[PDB]
């Protein structure tokens, strides 16, 4: 759970030559194209 | 939309909203115009 309410954490990383900025962008993005009532949020180092 | 209730509004309120206010930055405490739904038992004297 994250802030009170289900989750599940997801790892990754950006690939050579690419800003951690310019892969959360995608990550974003990808995460747009769910389904209904899902939701994300950063956590951890990529809150910072 | 005529869809939720006075009483709808304020279970979504407090199962969905209020709690992620409550740990909000700065916010102190945080009262509900209304109430969270419980299942309801409305016994019957007469039944029983």
């Amino acid at each position: 759970r994250y802030n009170g309410l289900p989750s599940m954490e997801i790892l990754g990383q950006a690939a050579p030559g690419k800003s951690t900025g310019e892969a959360m962008e995608l990550m974003e993005q990808l995460a747009s194209k769910l389904p209904t009532g899902v939701g994300y949020d950063w956590t951890g180092m990529s809150y910072q | 939309d005529g869809t939720m209730t006075q009483e709808d509004i304020s279970d979504y309120v407090a199962a969905n909203m209020k709690d992620a206010i409550s740990r909000t930055s700065g916010v102190g405490d945080v009262q509900l115009f209304g109430s969270q739904y419980a299942m309801r038992i409305w016994m019957n004297p007469n039944e029983l």
